[PDB]
């Protein structure tokens, strides 16, 4: 309905697989999602695929395998579904121009279970995947919503993914931010701080809120 | 007089301040051994999975 | 029938039969063996094959002399259902168990039942009141929500739910479902008694209720399809009468763990911790047998005795997929003496957003959370050295925070009796003015005493001026 | 007798079973061909189950099979193609042109199986291979013929490390390097395809010095197991049949034990700790034993390693740890101090390093550098609650010490454009060594910690501080 009001389904397609459907059903979905995908890439055509979430798929296929007795790999979640997943994610690319270009385009989606990111599953999705964009729900409670944790987010694509205009704004703005981290953490032990540490910190404040977003609000 | 009492206080205070940090002390480390001893549960519990299928 | 069999095992209450014949009963149907225990309901789960099933029994099991006659009765069994469930406390079996005898059947339906499809869904986004302060503030309901409460251990779980029966479901009509899955049964009694009393249960006229109660003594099995009995006699009022319901599940961590135990009998594999595999299906169809229809919006709010805390534990986490609001009660808070118990950094609702619920509503709940989040951050350094050993700044915000833990407090007036101190029930649009208020620190200067343990603002200043005397 | 038939009994995902007829004997490490309209699908052998019925993994994808298939058995382990040829064209698991430049192999093929070299034959050589890297060359140098070990976190310019290495190792080694991504992204395949075409050392006339074998993540846990024997192998048939010296590269190992983990449990043989394999340890060590100087050649192995979480007690990084020699380790907190590469020098060691093994005097300043920065870290803890407070004028210095130095270690790479921008230096070995010991002695004591940022040899430090001091 939120994608109807903002008319944005007259190019959005949902695919799913909702709780009570069988997680045969469940396994099998993401897999022909991507497949249809892969149409639109075919096809020249590019799209992206979100993909939430991907954690109640190891689920599915965990009763799956269960109930099929097969050995199940580490935290009953069968060992192969790295399997199950790396074949998955390597098939969003942006193709070449004799493949006709087209790019779907993947974020997978993986629900933490308490920051528990050396869980099986997380793990493998780490390793398999170019970005982490980590969240923090504390941050969630301090107002931020999205509330984005970015020391623990990374881009390994560097800014070849990123706007040009945008690569020379933001250059410094890391490093900005980093220095503000550090600062913030030492000013919460009570020291007495010097100037450059108090630059830091009130540009510091003036940044952390130039972050922050409200939910649904584009740009 | 002063600055006896600021040294006294400083005194005074870090003193209170390792009390109330022995206390967090003992609990960290009833929650620590606690959470050893669930990860030695769900290692066995692995294992049993593993003879079990 | 011709179907009939005999009892090759009873192995807990996960009985085998061994039709002989090869015409079989269907999974989910259901066999009446007959026992001086009268008939027994089982329900087929598995068929092992060779004209040998493996049956849940839904109605306890001893006494069971191996090689005893079964006779398939079919399908799930159809309890009788009308009007006349409401004010009838009904069995597993559907026996009114308030003896008041025999439901006048109108419409017998099956136990198990398919779930509404995406297509006969209908959106809701309602404001509804619960009388509660801070409930109001995070997570105010709608008139078809799923709320589910995640109680500890004896939170006052029986009271949080009594005290939304004896607002809400006065304040909300068409029917009201109370079921009690693995119910403790004196509580029960007392819900009953309550009921009776206010009229919820009347007898002489109609009542606006109907009631399920399960006790945790029934059997495993049986407990597990509690629920479903549960979810038809909800279906009926939902669906075939259209009345906008309610619902209540008290817990559903019973229905959960009745999963947990059953899985190593059935001789499925228990997933992680040991809830079945098939944890994840049955709450989810239990859940869209719950869910909202264009026949009908039921709101539920389910009571989920989460073991040993820890949410983290499959059956919370999967609870929390299927819940549009949230309200956390934790029992860290309840040892902070703030009744209600309820987490005010842990419950959500969709229904808080924006304007939809007020922009100025959303804004205060905004800055409630912020200030909290701060105060619970810097309790550590607080403690170990002292609040004097951070800033003033921060220090006006701890004092406010530590003002609004204290005023979030509001004596509930179904737990009057028990608690010693009368109730207090708290308007949506009195909450919002409150909070206001004491976000600008207007009555940050009067006592901490006289914030703790009282409702109402005014009540506050009252009592500051009584503390004064 | 029967012919050399299976019929395929169990297709239970990866694991086939198959059921070779009555009057024939399988042997173990076989390689099965079953020709398939999905090409020849490979099964290595891995169980005998008795009556002529194998259980075998399968290298491919299993959709379509049928129980009843005729099997026909290699006999023994894949035979994969050595030669020159195989010096510039992408090879895949099965040793078959991925990059389709027609034909590999020279005119030999060779097992993907080979045993570890006799005491004898192993024997290695202590010499230093510097690489022009300030921290590598003083903190953890790297040997000839040796076992690096690029340990460090998830892409923490893990990349751009190994590449830099490339583009500085690589073109000053002499002999030929074999390029093997073992469960590695397509999008890092193309840019290490690209990037070595652009290095020239793919020259797509004549041959390339390097060979190439992509094996991708996409492929399944058996694939991903069975392609480190076969890069292995190519090494080998350099540094024996063709003398030739080589210097490996394997890219990220992890992926090889977290394949076999996988392939264990797929066996049924019961997990070890934390889900790796029973055979971790030997596993691990015919790989890395196979690899050695010998009296034919000598290998260098680079190996990149992933430390999934940081989590180092995890039985396959801590073997790893064991198993090779001139470690590398890249922390996250020296990553986010900006300075790349964030090799941590504490844990960045190397089984040569000591007295005058590298100079008496390198050893002597590299000695300094970590006592310094440990009390610095140490310090960190003062400072936090405490500040100025309890610290000696004696401290302060060892905090402005410790953080030119914490900058020093901070030098370009030359893969950086939108990492960073900003080529890469190369500093002489020589000059390093005068270049700590320089700011020890305190004759940088007046130029400021950013003068070290992202500067390379003493001209460099010197250079740095020229430009903040104008």
């Amino acid at each position: 309905q939120t994608l109807e009001q903002h008319d944005a389904m007259k190019y959005s397609i949902i695919v799913a697989a909702t709780a009570s459907e069988a997680a045969p059903l469940q396994y099998l979905a993401p897999f022909t999602a991507a497949s249809i995908g892969e149409w639109f890439r075919d096809n020249g055509k590019h799209a992206l695929i979100v993909y939430d979430d991907l954690s109640k798929q190891a689920v599915a296929y965990r009763q799956l395998s269960l109930l099929l007795r097969r050995p199940p790999g580490r935290e009953a979640y069968p060992g192969d579904v790295f399997y199950l997943h790396s074949r998955l994610l390597e098939r969003a690319a942006k193709l070449s121009e004799k493949e006709g270009s087209g790019s779907l385009t993947a974020l997978p989606v993986i629900e933490t279970q308490g920051g528990d990111v050396s869980a099986y599953i997380p793990t493998n999705v780490i390793s398999i995947t170019d970005g982490q964009i980590f969240l923090e729900a504390e941050l969630f409670y301090k107002g931020i919503r999205p509330a984005i944790n970015v020391g623990l987010s990374v881009s390994r694509v560097g800014s070849a993914a990123q706007v040009k205009a945008l690569k020379q704004v933001a250059g410094s703005l890391k490093l900005f931010l980093a220095q503000y981290r550090e600062v913030a953490a030492f000013a919460q032990f009570g020291s007495d701080l010097d100037a450059s540490t108090k630059q830091t910190l009130v540009r510091g404040e003036r940044l952390t809120q130039l972050l922050k977003q409200n939910q649904y609000s584009p740009l | 007089q002063g600055y006896a009492a600021e040294i006294s206080a400083r005194r005074n205070a870090m003193d209170n301040a390792s009390k109330n940090a022995g206390d967090m002390i003992n609990r960290y480390s009833i929650l620590y051994n606690r959470t050893r001893q669930a990860v030695i549960t769900n290692e066995l519990v692995d294992i049993i999975t593993g003879a079990s299928s | 029938t011709p179907i009939t069999g005999k009892v090759t095992a009873v192995i807990g209450a996960i009985v085998d039969v061994h039709f002989e014949q090869s015409e079989l009963p269907a999974i989910l149907n259901a066999l009446e063996i007959k026992t001086p225990q009268g008939k027994l309901v089982l329900e087929v789960a598995q068929h092992l094959g060779e004209n040998t099933v493996r049956t849940i029994a839904m109605d306890g099991t001893e006494g069971l002399v191996r090689g005893e006659k079964v006779l398939d009765t079919g399908g799930p069994i159809s309890v009788p259902v009308g009007r006349e469930t409401l004010g009838r406390i009904i069995n597993v079996i559907g026996e009114p168990i308030d003896e008041r005898g025999p439901i006048k059947s109108k419409l017998r339906k099956p136990i198990h039942a398919d779930p509404p499809s995406f297509a006969e869904q209908s959106t809701s986004a309602e404001i509804l009141e619960t009388g509660i302060k801070v409930v109001d503030l995070l997570a105010p309901y709608a008139r078809g929500g799923k709320i589910g409460l995640f109680g500890g251990a004896g939170v006052g779980k029986t009271v949080f739910i009594q005290e939304l029966i004896n607002n809400i479901a006065k304040a909300h009509g068409g029917f009201s479902v109370f079921t009690g899955v693995g119910e403790r049964t004196r509580e029960g009694n007392d819900l009953y008694r309550e009921m009776k009393e206010t009229g919820v249960i009347n007898l002489e006229g109609e009542s606006k209720v109907a009631l399920v109660f399960g006790q945790m003594n029934e059997p495993p099995g049986a407990r597990a399809r509690v629920a479903l009995t549960g979810l038809t006699i909800a279906e009926y009022f939902r669906d075939e009468e259209g009345q906008d319901v309610l619902l209540f599940i008290d817990n559903i961590f019973r229905f959960t763990q009745a999963g947990s135990e059953v899985s190593a009998l059935l001789g499925r594999i228990p997933s992680a911790v040991g809830y079945q595999p098939t944890l994840a299906t049955d709450m989810g169809l239990l859940q869209e047998r719950i869910t909202t229809t264009k026949k009908g919006s039921v709101t539920s709010v389910q009571a989920v005795y989460v073991p040993a805390d820890d949410l983290t534990d499959p059956a919370p986490a999967t609870t929390f997929a299927h819940l549009d609001a949230t309200t956390v009660l934790s029992r860290g808070i309840s040892e902070l003496g703030i009744y209600p118990a309820v987490d005010p950094l842990d419950s959500k609702s969709r229904l808080l957003d924006a304007a939809v619920v007020g922009q100025e509503h959303y804004d205060v709940a905004s800055k409630v959370q912020e200030t909290l989040q701060t105060y619970k951050s810097l309790q550590d350094i607080i403690a170990i050295l002292g609040m004097d050993e951070l800033s003033e700044q921060d220090k006006l915000t701890v004092e406010r925070a530590r003002k609004i833990q204290r005023f979030l407090s509001q004596p509930f007036a179904v737990a009057e009796v028990f608690t010693g101190i009368p109730g207090k029930l708290v308007r949506l649009k009195d909450t919002v003015a409150s909070f206001k208020a004491v976000l600008e620190g207007k009555y940050d200067n009067i006592p901490e005493h006289a914030f703790y343990m009282v409702g109402g603002i005014e009540d506050v200043v009252a009592k500051a001026e009584k503390l004064a005397a």
